[PDB]
């Protein structure tokens, strides 16, 4: 999939509205998922 | 807003701030310039209703405060964020959803660049098609060989296909006439056209008048819940009446000249 | 010009729902005749309008 | 001084996230054609973080949410690719 | 151009030596009124008091005055 | 609504029922208002599809309205056009996406809650402060230290930019704040972007040089004036460029028909007109028999594209094909070389020069001569480093 | 002429209620005509177990014949689990899977490398 | 491939009114219905 | 080809006229109407009963 | 409804016969009405597939771009008037 500048307005749009344990367990794909999201909405 | 798929929407275009060749073309080009931007803004394909929006948006916002069935959740789970990944990213053997565009679907749609675009107001050629066409039916004629192939014939060929013609838009302007939405449309444009007529009437008399020698009850309630037939005079189907038969009273003679000439 | 100055819409709809109501369930003055009516001042408020109605639905 | 690219703005995603957000071991030998010890360390951090929002010990009590300590490494990027965007204007002739 | 144009003269002209009604019979098959040669008339539905007022507001702005 | 009541609607039996029935009133209210609806509908399609039938092309072009060139095929063909010089395609290009940029909201929420943190200043929701803390010495190599450097001047390379530029909103760089929202109205957004000049980027915007309104100076009504002319007339022709694909994408004749270019010649028949309306309808639009059958083209094409000699060339004398003239490591090994291709030579080679210029974290603009791109970024750090051993 | 909210929504809502209901009534009808062998045991484990990926191994431990899960807590492990897969996935988007960048992206991406006939036509087949 | 009806007849704006009547239907469909008191 | 449009045109819109906003159906329907109450408060200004 | 599960291998025959419903090749030749001439064998099989797949995108996307073409034309790199040439196209 490539996105269209309209369908990225839609997927920074998607990001930016969603939102609104012991650490040995804890996956090694730990990351902040919203900012990575957004960091792939952009570039 | 309300007028928006209509005819009548060309005339509020401009009564727009100033927005800035005859300055009407300006003013058009200023205002297709105006319909090219916003379409630029990259946010006509936005619906809040999109399965992409639902993906993300209604699936955090909805859990809020508040085979079998387990590997059919995980499933269900998994192709969700397939979806997701494929609405982000390079992933592979997923098919997105689409949806439906409901803003500035066709910016280019209701303009009218036909008087710009053909160097009009500035300052091609039709007519080839009938002759083309009547060239055809001289050319092929069909030949009537069952009378013996007469002498007139292409006279005969284009008798028919003017009758064709004629006779194809008349039963076209009828069978829209037949539909009782469309003599509705029909009433509702005489109705305005009478009040319009009358406020010229006023205006033009009330002129010629003192330059010599120099509420919906009335206000289209009752004419347009009434039947037409009962308020419109007998004077007016006369009157178009003898306009027609007066018009149309040498066609025998006209048509017996012409076929009986060279 | 037949075809122009034929009823529209609203005109047919009124047609059709006013032949319903005065005209064929207008058949109901035989019912409320052989039950009982008094017609002329059953317009206003007679107040034997509710009570021929609730015999209509009682039968 | 007109406009031109930057090693210093760091365009590849690659980079920026095998820098920030993705840490990560790769056991394989090459076919075709980092600091390990800061990226166990930050590796440890996010899983530190990441178990703290599971546990809801955050004053926001959801597992995820919106941060606002906005990333500066994500807004200066966003701001420095408009920039150039807007900036090829002086690229003329 | 010009032989076109003297046919639809022609014609005109022709339209113009006929001129009004004299010289025709009254035709029992044509009256003067499509009303008359259809059979259409007002009925229970669509007439109403107030069609008097505006049927006498059209008929004299048919006839030409104005009144009403 | 509350009509239907006076002395003006006695006579109608239905309507003697409506004045009881406030429901009935309202259900006879909406019936018409969607009774006339349906009108304008029906209406509206017949304007729509009835002038299909009496469109009529030209049988010599098949509605073209341009032919392949008689010689060449110059001086007698087109004049070309703007995007054929394909030295110019990246400087054209990096206008418009130069231009577009200030119209593109796609990140727009994002430069929104960027605004709303430079104009409140007084922000919370913090929650977890992050630790972010290895810059470790200007020693060492590699390009880990280089890139983890260069993401940790973040904070302070952002400051410069803020007060450098400042924000978008506050520049008028971008679109501003919220003035062209989805889900609003088609209509609000276009009252919004009618106000003031939000239409135009500010390069064109007559609001930012009427200050130099006195002699003209820098020619406020000869450079940007004319900018913006061309500006409108580009985004005018491409909405007719537009209706014409709307129309060849559904086999309708073009409504706008342009000029011919530098590989056609108007039609001999027509002229340029291609098509047009007439009193007699289209038989082929009636019936369906509008396009050919594949077959039957496949026949003709191949009738005309082998054509065969029915005289020997020994009795006619003939030992030449048709022509005039007659008498008479590299293109089968390799094959041709390319022609459009050329120009990209230097940047090529200083591409292959300086393997550095593959770096990922490098982004030049884009361009094929000195000016603008490779050959730019090339010659600012060949400056750099010159101007740094005098400093 | 539908439900009121929207048409841009209930006109694709109607499009896929008839296709799952035609698929729904295909179903059950071979189901009758054609009723299930063992195979409702054999395709519905195995090439379904296939396609469930890592991550989830814990919440199928743990929920079925090993422990109870409720019925938001187990809702709240499977979006657990879907998270780390996405996050997972995002990953191997990215930066790869378990394997270096000149793999992740110059031949994948780029696609080089044609897929593999000799070897598994014949060292498998 | 190209439904130029079907795409004229699903217009937005023409959505927009379905959506008015509809709703306009329903409430005076419902009113006339809860009226039985 | 001609001919459909027009019918799919009347039906969309025979769908929100009539189909939702006015019914109209046959047989026994009594304890739904309280027209009849207006229809018997007009029966003297409607035809001699017969 | 019923429950009489008759087995025969010539219903696959038959299933192969009604490639007349994905076509409408017979319909001219059976009723006088040509429907090959509006009926869209592609969207037909789209449906077919999204019906067995359960995946109703298959046929939604196809139905969607068949009824919203316009927004289908090509808005992105195709900005103020690109034309080139009938001769540099060549
Ligand atoms: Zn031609
Ligand atoms: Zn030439």
């Amino acid at each position: 999939n490539r996105n269209s500048r309209g369908q990225v307005a839609e997927q920074v749009r998607a990001i930016l509205d969603q939102y609104d344990a012991k650490t040995e367990d804890m996956v090694d794909d730990a990351f902040t998922t919203e900012v990575v999201e957004e960091a792939m909405a952009l570039f | 807003n309300n007028t928006q798929t209509n005819a009548f929407n060309q005339n509020l275009w401009w009564l727009l701030p100033n927005l800035t060749i005859p300055t009407a073309s300006k003013n058009q080009i200023a205002l297709i310039r105006l319909n090219w931007a916003l379409n630029k803004t990259n946010i006509n394909t936005f619906t809040d209703y999109s399965k992409r929006n639902n993906l993300w948006t209604t699936q955090k916002l909805r859990n809020q405060s508040k085979l079998n069935i387990f590997s059919k959740k995980i499933i269900s789970k998994v192709k969700q964020k397939k979806q997701k990944l494929n609405y982000m990213t390079s992933y592979l053997n997923v098919q997105s959803e689409h949806n439906v565009k409901i803003f500035h679907n066709s910016w280019w749609t209701h303009l009218n660049i036909k008087n710009l675009v053909n160097n009009q107001d500035m300052v091609f050629n039709s007519e080839f098609i009938n002759s083309a066409i009547i060239k055809s039916i001289n050319n092929k004629t069909l030949v009537e060989n069952y009378v013996y192939s007469p002498s007139s014939e292409k006279e005969t060929m284009q008798l028919l296909l003017m009758s064709s013609s004629i006779l194809l838009h008349l039963c076209a302007i009828i069978s829209l006439v037949s539909i009782s939405q469309v003599r509705c449309f029909v009433k509702f444009h005489l109705i305005l056209l009478y009040k319009l007529s009358n406020v010229y009437n006023a205006i033009l008399n009330q002129l010629s008048n003192k330059l010599q020698k120099n509420w919906i009850a009335y206000g289209f309630l009752v004419e347009w819940s009434s039947d037409f037939i009962t308020i419109i005079p007998e004077n007016v189907d006369i009157y178009i009446w003898n306009v027609f038969s007066k018009i149309y009273r040498t066609i025998p003679l006209s048509f017996i000249s012409t076929t009986l000439g060279p | 010009f037949s075809t122009i100055t034929q009823p529209d819409t609203d005109l047919i709809a009124r047609q059709e729902k006013g032949t319903l109501f005065w005209d064929i369930w207008a058949d109901f003055l035989v019912t409320a005749a052989d039950y009982y009516n008094v017609n002329v001042a059953a317009l206003s408020t007679i107040k034997a309008e509710q009570n021929s109605l609730i015999e209509n639905i009682s039968n | 001084t007109s406009l031109r690219g930057s090693k210093q703005f760091l365009n590849s995603l690659t980079i920026l996230f095998k820098h920030q957000k993705m840490f990560k071991k790769k056991t394989l030998k090459a076919h075709k054609w980092p600091e390990e010890s800061s990226l166990s360390t930050r590796l440890h951090i996010q899983k530190k973080r990441k178990a703290k929002k599971q546990r809801l010990e955050t004053r926001r009590q959801k597992k995820r949410t919106r941060f606002f300590p906005r990333p500066v490494w994500l807004r200066s990027r966003m701001f420095l690719n408009f920039l150039t965007e807007r900036n090829k204007y002086y690229l003329n002739s | 151009a010009a032989v076109a144009a003297g046919w639809h003269l022609a014609s005109f002209a022709l339209n113009l030596a006929f001129w009004g009604v004299e010289g025709m019979p009254p035709d029992r098959y044509w009256p003067t009124s499509p009303r008359i040669r259809l059979q259409i008339r007002p009925g229970r539905y669509g007439n109403m008091d107030g069609g008097q007022r505006v049927y006498m507001d059209y008929l004299a702005r048919s006839e030409g005055v104005p009144l009403n | 609504m509350g009509q239907f009541y006076s002395r003006e609607f006695d006579g109608d039996p239905y309507v003697d029922l409506m004045r009881s029935l406030p429901e009935r009133e309202l259900v006879w209210w909406a019936q018409k208002v969607i009774w006339l609806a349906e009108g304008f509908t029906f209406v509206d399609h017949f304007a729509r599809t009835y002038p299909r039938l009496l469109q009529h092309k030209c049988q010599r072009c098949k509605g073209a309205g341009v032919m392949t060139c008689p010689a060449c095929l110059c001086r007698v063909c087109g004049t070309a056009c703007a995007w054929d010089a394909e030295s110019e395609w990246m400087e054209r290009w990096g206008e418009w996406e130069s231009r577009l940029a200030y119209y593109d909201k796609a990140t727009g929420p994002l430069m929104d809650e960027w605004y709303e943190d430079v104009l409140n200043a007084g922000n919370l929701e913090e929650d977890t402060p992050p630790v972010e803390d290895d810059p470790p010495g200007p020693e060492v190599t590699g390009r880990w230290a280089e890139h983890d450097r260069a993401l940790h001047k973040d904070k302070k390379r952002m400051a410069a930019l803020m007060r450098r530029w400042g924000h978008p909103y506050d520049a008028d760089a971008n679109l501003g704040y919220q003035i062209v929202d989805p889900t609003a109205s088609m209509g609000e957004n276009v009252w919004n972007m009618a106000q003031v000049y939000n239409s135009l980027p500010p390069e064109l915007n007559p609001l930012r040089t009427q200050h130099l309104a006195d002699r003209g100076g820098g020619n406020t009504q000869a450079a940007v004036e004319a900018a913006r002319s061309a500006f409108d007339a580009q985004v005018v022709m491409e909405a007719a460029l537009l209706q014409n694909l709307e129309a060849a994408a559904q086999d309708l004749p073009k409504p706008h028909r342009l000029p011919p270019t530098a590989g056609t010649v108007a039609c001999n028949e027509c002229g340029g007109a291609a098509w047009g309306y007439s009193f007699f309808p289209n038989t082929a639009v009636m019936f369906g028999l509008e396009r050919p059958f594949w077959g039957d083209t496949l026949a003709r094409l191949s009738k005309y594209w082998n054509p065969t000699q029915v005289a020997d060339p020994a009795r006619t004398g003939q030992l030449l094909p048709y022509g005039e003239g007659g008498l008479r490591a590299l293109e089968a090994v390799v094959g041709k070389a390319p022609a459009t291709t050329g120009r990209y030579r230097r940047d090529l080679e200083l591409l292959l020069a300086h393997p550095e210029l593959r770096d990922g974290a490098l982004r030049v603009p884009g361009g094929w001569g000195p000016e603008g791109g490779l050959q730019t970024y090339l010659r600012g750090q060949q400056e750099e480093q010159a101007r740094m051993q005098r400093r | 002429d539908l439900p009121e909210p929207r048409l841009a929504a209930v006109m694709p809502d109607a499009v896929y209620a008839l296709v799952q209901g035609t698929h729904k009534l295909g179903e059950y009808a071979h189901d009758l005509v054609f009723p299930p062998t063992p195979e409702d045991l054999r395709k519905l484990e195995q090439q379904v177990n296939a396609t469930i990926p890592r991550e989830f191994d814990r919440v199928r431990q743990r929920y079925a014949e090993g422990k109870i899960a409720n019925d938001e807590q187990l809702s709240s492990e499977l979006e657990d689990a879907s998270f780390n897969w996405y996050r997972r996935q995002l990953r191997t988007s990215v930066v790869g899977a378990t394997d270096e960048e000149l793999e992740d992206v110059a031949v994948r991406k780029l696609r080089l490398e044609p897929p593999a006939l000799q070897a598994s036509l014949q060292e498998r087949a | 491939e190209s439904w130029d009806f079907l795409g004229w007849l699903l217009a937005p704006g023409r959505l927009e009114f379905y959506e008015k009547a509809a709703c306009v239907a329903i409430a005076l469909r419902v009113l006339g219905i809860v009226i039985a008191i | 080809r001609y001919t459909v449009p027009f019918m799919v045109i009347s039906g969309l819109f025979w769908m929100i006229h009539t189909w939702i906003l006015d019914p109209l159906p046959n047989k026994f329907r009594r304890q739904e109407f309280i027209r009849y109450r207006r229809e018997m408060l007009h029966v003297a200004s409607k035809l001699n009963f017969r | 409804e019923v429950l009489l599960g008759q087995q025969e291998a010539a219903k696959n025959v038959a299933k192969q016969l009604d490639e007349g419903v994905t076509y409408m090749d017979w319909t001219y030749r059976s009723t006088g009405v040509d429907l090959s001439a509006v009926w869209d064998p592609e969207l037909w099989i789209r449906f077919r597939e999204a019906v067995a797949q359960n995946e109703p995108a298959i046929f939604w996307n196809k139905l969607l771009d068949r009824v919203q073409y316009k927004e289908n034309l090509p808005q992105a790199g195709l900005v103020g008037d690109m034309r080139i040439s009938y001769a540099k196209f060549l």
